[PDB]
RNA sequence: CGCGACCUCAGAUCAGACGUGGCGACCCGCUGAAUUUAAGCAUAUUAGUCAGCGGAGGAGAAGAAACUAACCAGGAUUCCCUCAGUAACGGCGAGUGAACAGGGAAGAGCCCAGCGCCGAAUCCCCGCCCCGCGGCGGGGCGCGGGACAUGUGGCGUACGGAAGACCCGCUCCCCGGCGCCGCUCGUGGGGGGCCCAAGUCCUUCUGAUCGAGGCCCAGCCCGUGGACGGUGUGAGGCCGGUAGCGGCCCCCGGCGCGCCGGGCCCGGGUCUUCCCGGAGUCGGGUUGCUUGGGAAUGCAGCCCAAAGCGGGUGGUAAACUCCAUCUAAGGCUAAAUACCGGCACGAGACCGAUAGUCAACAAGUACCGUAAGGGAAAGUUGAAAAGAACUUUGAAGAGAGAGUUCAAGAGGGCGUGAAACCGUUAAGAGGUAAACGGGUGGGGUCCGCGCAGUCCGCCCGGAGGAUUCAACCCGGCGGCGGGUCCGGCCGUGUCGGCGGCCCGGCGGAUCUUUCCCGCGCGGGGGACCGUCCCCCGACCGGCGACCGGCCGCCGCCGGGCGCAUUUCCA
RNA sequence: ACCCACCCGACCCGUCUUGAAACACGGACCAAGGAGUCUAACACGUGCGCGAGUCGGGGGCUCGCACGAAAGCCGCCGUGGCGCAAUGAAGGUGAAGGCCGGCGCGCUCGCCGGCCGAGGUGGGAUCCCGAGGCCUCUCCAGUCCGCCGAGGGCGCACCACCGGCCCGUCUCGCCCGCCGCGCCGGGGAGGUGGAGCACGAGCGCACGUGUUAGGACCCGAAAGAUGGUGAACUAUGCCUGGGC
RNA sequence: CGAAAGACUAAUCGAACCAUCUAGUAGCUGGUUCCCUCCGAAGUUUCCCUCAGGAUAGCUGGCGCUCUCGCACACGCAGUUU
RNA sequence: CCCCGGAGCCCCGCGGACGCUACGCCGCGACGAGUAGGAGGGCCGCUGCGGUGAGCCUUGAAGCCUAGGGCGCGGGCCCGGGUGGAGCCGCCGCAGGUGCAGAUCUUGGUGGUAGUAGCAAAUAUUCAAACGAGAACUUUGAAGGCCGAAGUGGAGAAGGGUU
RNA sequence: CGACUCUUAGCGGUGGAUCACUCGGCUCGUGCGUCGAUGAAGAACGCAGCUAGCUGCGAGAAUUAAUGUGAAUUGCAGGACACAUUGAUCAUCGACACUUCGAACGCACUUGCGGCCCCGGGUUCCUCCCGGGGCUACGCCUGUCUGAGCGUCGCU
């Protein structure tokens, strides 16, 4: 019963809600482990950014957000086209690719191709062998790192 | 303090652990120091005691300078026997009073092959790390 | 306590009518528990009132400021040897109070030099007496590994190991922070607030770097100064006993008019 | 009335394979209440919850848009934070209740049918040889069988694809083995084994000490080891351990190099010519369940039942109309996620034997019930069994002595041993049941005395003894306080240096792209402003923030002062 | 404080009850056990930190955790929450006024320059000014120090009242605006609905009380539902035997 | 199942027994654990499928705040009376 | 018409308690019933944690018992003696499965009732001996009785499970 | 004084509170994440020199082998062993073994009845008889063999 004002307030605990609560006794424990196998997942791949692969600059949706500009999923195939990055490779160097992603304005584009140009330029390619081909780096830019990038690979700042 | 985080040092577990211990790990338990003579010969603290060496206890009623040979070990009672150290029940009978092997010191060892390629792996391992310190 | 506590009988209640006494009591059998008393936080077996929960509300989250404000007034009456001596530490023969160390006290790897550092500045005679408090706890805690207490000795704070934290491990009492990662757990401990604290010049500099002056931000966390102090002239003795003040004051009926 | 193809079907203890039951904490598919709430109750709620059935895996399920949105647009799934107790539902009552965006954890994408091209270019099983064989594989060779054109394999799947012509640039990727090299993060991966510091030092307590006092620096020695346990009490140093990028030995993994056996002639852009999509499904009607989903969120049965610039979605039914957005009716996929079952560990501001699990113990035991099922009680001699030899009374159980033990005022259900209740011993009482409150008395029990308790302490006066000094200077030390702020260090407010300003840094939506570097933007200079630091002079609060001299005073030590002083004692 | 005596007083507690020594219930005695808990949400009070902000989660960076599943730090420091703005069902709209001078006819209406800038009344702790005393060992002069202070002021908070502004709504009215002159858009006056504004008070953490949802202070139904076990008793049928 | 008594269905039958949902719900019985100190009620209101209960007023406590002046220098208020 | 390092002081403004844990200390008045209920203070009490007592403890901890000595209004507390034989407490903070006379409360134990009710269905016992510590009850012998072949006899079924 | 009753205390009983211990629980976390027709889980019955229960094992039955370890096990016996030797005793566990029911498998649940191949006694393949051994569940797939049909054809 109400007694003399107060906010007339729904609670939701009639179901059996203590057969369902969800402590978080372990959040310690995982964000360790989480740390460890990140770790890890660094050291496995040895020179290669910690971080994962490229990815492009994307504005968000709705009229709220609008304004700012986040890291999205994946390269588009005509700003790949444009960059000139043969798809299938382009996974092979560290460049995420989306294939749905449309393409409205040309402002977004251009932005997006000069991202993957300037990755590029910035990027050390190892030969497959240690006998040296095409595309494979200098030796110079090998010894003098084969270095980790630690945080987000060419991060966006809005 | 220990940091090995696989190690116990838990009352219960401990305990339950010695108590409830096999034969081969109750020989390492029962293990008695060296004499000072001894420690400076082999470079060896103690030894896991054995049926028939000689030895001295040192703490207890039976405390003495007598130097008597060892007449069993009953590892299930976690003690051994030793020659001299008994006390006669009601009806005259000896009885052979147990003693704990840590209260006791080595004067003579029972030395065998065994025995012997023991104490040589021992002091090896001492003398490792004095070489590591130094 | 465990779930099914309590509640792993079937056991009804002989309704009224039975003499006895409307208990759910245990059902059927040739045991003596038999018609008994289950359930009841009263019974014998039964069921403790409000059985404990692990989602009780263990954890506490403090306000970050909070926080270091008294780890701020932890260190400012690490200085203030009445603090430091109240708090038990036997700071007698020590030379300065805030005491700051040479740098090679980070180099050193055996407790042996650990030791040596702490007798020549008199430091010793609080771990002296940390062996002299070291006894046995008293009651169940004994049966639950906390089975030895002693009491804090002098904090060691350092800027970097280079050796020490080792040097200083077995040495009963020390405990070693570092500068820039300071716990108000162990420079106030029973929230008491003084403690003997001994500091390396590496460290004892990086603390204005940390904390920020007043007229510098912390430099280091990113926005922090100090707390600001509420009165300044702390002395009252020294205001109320100044020409200001009693100049401006009625003269001090003093007579006693008893009945 | 034969023999032979195939088709559809049988039978074999035919050859060789698989499936069956279990567990069930977590997971997937069904099924599905009622207590309960609504202060009654029927819709609602409890709840797609318990029970029921099915099937799994180390996770499962989900998943590469027939998606969100309506933006300048995002871009598989899962998880967290938020959205949000919100939009919505609801006898619009009780109550219930999502999603997108945004920020994170993680991050990975793919394959068919079809349409087409390629002598079925494919697969399975036989049998002979060489290797390899405790996850039945490679290579070769057989007019040795069969599957397959009612369609196997290569290319290829919407992110387009194929075939063609010339623009370009050049040719490592995989597996079956056989070796060999570096033992490859808790700082030598995983497993096993066996190892590694220092007192039983001196006294002394004690039944026994691991205690208490001491030991070239709180005492000796180690300390990368003062975790823990054990050992006749409380142990860094007696023993096991503990610490350590400590050691050795096994085994196994994982990755590096060499050789062999095979496979494998595997690109990209540019222009042309062709190629292109899953039907009793979508969709509609419906009835029933379900959802926050409301003129139907999702799933169903039944009836209708499609299209191809189609189809689906675009949260209010419909028609017209533009836009946007996916591409359904086939499939695979690690990861962050879950885990009251299992194996193996670690910990605790938990419980400490009526607690904590039913269960510290020969417990799911005894015991009960036809059965489904129900389900206890119960830990502790002692350091050591040294568990009471022997004598004696008794048929014996039981005693009496003796002995063991530090103790049996620890005697095998024995640590401690409360209360109820009982026996006795001592004291006291007693016809209104006892017991009680207040007030005295009497007696007991002990406790404090006194064999004067006349209790002490100051100061003084006297008479007796007693050693040395106060007073006084002199020499030394230490302390305080002071102003002349005297001299110098110290710091507050102000002014002067524009002096640190570039030899002072950060911050700024201040400016400049005259600059530099990297690609109009990023980074760095360069101006500017705000803030923090050097130089000296002046004024002032001269501040417990200190030094040095001088002064005054105090105290201590040592000198002197021998007795109208000086303490002591009675 | 043990016992005994005597005088006076004196019914057995718990509980429900207008009323209990009750012929009202519970209670032979002793031991141990035994009932307002925890979580969530709200509100008010209080304490602390910061303050037009505050915030910490969630995540991340720092360690093998002995103490650590802590502690610290983060262009994540703020995605975001709450707060800093309301009001309307909604499309939407959204808290300023005054004064002065000029120009439109000052038309209590429309447009252009200057100044002040959150209005005013009454009461208001408190500050401020202060005539004037009141003496000083003498007659006057006379700066210094108070003590009081009649009288007069600025007036916090807060209260009451009157003005004003914003949104909804009505009534009455007259003007402005332009890429689109329109069933376009904008204003004015006077009422009246609003959980509003009128120089901010919140955010986080902690404790307390209260109120709820949860087993919810502890014990208690008759019932209801799901899935299983029993016809060894007994009820009836049938088969095969026995008995009078 | 009943030659019918609601009989019998393992000492249980006008719906057996076992386990679970279940700590089912209870406006109703019962109980509800230390001391001192200070303040100290109500059984009346209106509403309620309300009459053995709630709600709401009332009566209680707690926390305060804002002012007042015995610091020769007081305004307001009342279970009165004039 | 002079200075307290000296007026000698009932007031002393030169410096100030024996007193001043300022959550302290001191003075004047007034008042004090209390269920339900509320609030405050508890150097009241229980168990565990961080601090702290150079705490206590085999030269005797906890508990237990006490016609011993005291304190407190009280919750309670402290000492003496006994018993016991290994751990335990004071202070400052934090935490809670924190205080019992009741619940036809739960589990265990113990009384009064009480040496009481009771050991009465179915006719029946007696003598001698043996063994034996011991005989109303065993065994043997003798006598007297009953079941009276629809049996208190002789054999099975089911059930028991070594009787 | 007498007995009895009441009260207090001493000592003794009864009883098992209290306190002190704790090889047990309860909770939180970590890693791994493995059963079965090659017979699982579960049940049964067995097995020790003296052993009933718990445990441990399976007719090789408180265990065999192997490897590691290095003198015990021990309630009492007895023994072994040369503990200068594969070597007691534990641990590990890779080899071996693993009675009967049970998905449970020749068919039945009596522990009853069988069939079919081979072996030893029995014969001198004479079938009997006895003993041993190996097969003999259902479902399903790929093949194999034997077939069936006024199913669809062809040739004769
Ligand atoms: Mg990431
Ligand atoms: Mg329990
Ligand atoms: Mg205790
Ligand atoms: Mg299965
Ligand atoms: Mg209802
Ligand atoms: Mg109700
Ligand atoms: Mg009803
Ligand atoms: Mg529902
Ligand atoms: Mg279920
Ligand atoms: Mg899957
Ligand atoms: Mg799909
Ligand atoms: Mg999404
Ligand atoms: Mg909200
Ligand atoms: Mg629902
Ligand atoms: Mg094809
Ligand atoms: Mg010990
Ligand atoms: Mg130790
Ligand atoms: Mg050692
Ligand atoms: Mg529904
Ligand atoms: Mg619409
Ligand atoms: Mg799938
Ligand atoms: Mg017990
Ligand atoms: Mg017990
Ligand atoms: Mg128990
Ligand atoms: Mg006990
Ligand atoms: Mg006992
Ligand atoms: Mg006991
Ligand atoms: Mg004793
Ligand atoms: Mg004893
Ligand atoms: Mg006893
Ligand atoms: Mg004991
Ligand atoms: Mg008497
Ligand atoms: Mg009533
Ligand atoms: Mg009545
Ligand atoms: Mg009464
Ligand atoms: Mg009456
Ligand atoms: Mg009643
Ligand atoms: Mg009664
Ligand atoms: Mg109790
Ligand atoms: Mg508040
Ligand atoms: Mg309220
Ligand atoms: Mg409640
Ligand atoms: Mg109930
Ligand atoms: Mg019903
Ligand atoms: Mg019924
Ligand atoms: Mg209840
Ligand atoms: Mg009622
Ligand atoms: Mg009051
Ligand atoms: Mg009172
Ligand atoms: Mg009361
Ligand atoms: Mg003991
Ligand atoms: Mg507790
Ligand atoms: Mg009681
Ligand atoms: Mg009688
Ligand atoms: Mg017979
Ligand atoms: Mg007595
Ligand atoms: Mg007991």
């Amino acid at each position: 019963a109400p007694s003399r004002n107060g906010m007339i307030l729904k609670p939701h605990f009639h179901k059996d809600w203590q057969r369902r609560v969800a402590t978080w006794f372990n959040q310690p424990a995982r964000k360790i482990r989480r740390r460890k196998a990140r770790q890890a997942r660094a050291r496995r791949i040895a020179p290669r950014p910690a971080s994962g692969p490229l990815r492009p600059i994307v504005r968000c949706p709705t009229v709220r957000y609008h304004t700012k500009v986040r890291a999205g999923r994946g390269f588009s195939l005509e700003e790949l086209r444009v960059a000139g990055i043969h798809k299938k490779v382009a996974r092979t160097i560290g460049i995420s690719v989306d294939p749905r992603r449309r393409n409205k304005s040309t402002e977004s584009l251009q932005a997006n191709v000069q991202r993957l140009k300037e990755y590029r330029s910035k990027l050390v390619l190892f030969p497959r062998k240690p006998s040296a081909p095409k595309k494979g780096d200098s030796s110079a830019e090998e010894l003098k790192l084969a270095t980790q990038l630690t945080g987000p690979v060419m991060p966006i700042r809005n | 303090m220990k940091f090995n985080p696989f190690v116990t040092s838990d009352r219960s577990k401990n305990r339950k652990r010695h108590f409830n211990a096999p034969s081969h790990i109750r020989r390492k338990i029962m293990s008695s120091p060296l004499s000072k003579e001894l420690r400076q010969k082999y470079n060896v603290r103690s030894m896991p005691i054995r049926k028939d060496d000689e030895v001295q206890v040192v703490r207890g009623h039976y405390k003495g300078q007598q130097i008597g040979k060892v007449v069993q070990v009953y590892r299930k009672k976690y003690v051994i026997y030793i020659e001299r150290v008994q006390r006669e029940k009601a009806n005259g009978t000896t009885v052979h009073v147990g003693i704990h092997p840590s209260k006791v010191v080595i004067t003579r060892l029972k030395l065998d092959k065994d025995r012997k390629k023991i104490l040589e792996r021992k002091a090896k391992s001492r003398q490792v790390g004095k070489e590591k310190g130094k | 306590v465990s779930e099914l506590a309590g509640h792993q009988t079937s056991a009804e209640s002989w309704g009224t009518g039975r003499a006895v006494a409307r208990i759910p009591r245990v059902r059927g059998g040739g045991t003596h528990r038999s018609g008994q008393g289950a359930f009841g936080n009263m019974c014998r077996g039964g069921r403790m009132f409000a059985p404990t929960k692990t989602w009780r509300r263990w954890h506490r989250r403090v306000n970050t400021t909070q926080k270091r404000y008294a780890i701020c007034s932890a260190l400012a009456a690490s200085a203030l040897p009445a603090l430091v001596m109240s708090k038990g530490h036997r700071i007698e023969e020590v030379p300065e109070l805030p005491l700051v160390v040479e740098d090679k006290v980070e180099g050193y790897k055996k407790t042996k030099e650990a030791v040596l550092l702490l007798k020549k500045l008199k430091a010793w005679n609080d771990i002296k007496k940390v062996y002299a408090s070291q006894r046995m706890r008293a009651g169940k805690g004994k049966m639950r590994n906390r089975r030895r207490i002693q009491r804090r000795g002098p904090c060691v704070i350092y800027n970097e190991d280079n050796g020490i934290v080792k040097a200083f491990r077995n040495i009963p009492g020390i405990t070693l922070l570092n500068v820039t990662k300071l716990n108000i757990l162990k420079l106030a401990p029973g929230g008491h607030v003084g403690r003997f604290c001994i500091w390396t010049e590496s460290a004892f500099r990086k603390l204005d770097d940390l904390y920020g002056t007043w007229r510098k931000a912390a430099s280091l966390k990113s926005n922090y100064n100090l707390p600001m102090h509420k009165m300044l002239n702390t002395d009252l003795s020294r205001i109320l006993k100044s020409p200001e003040i009693q100049r401006a004051l009625r003269a001090p009926r003093k007579k006693i008019h008893r009945r």
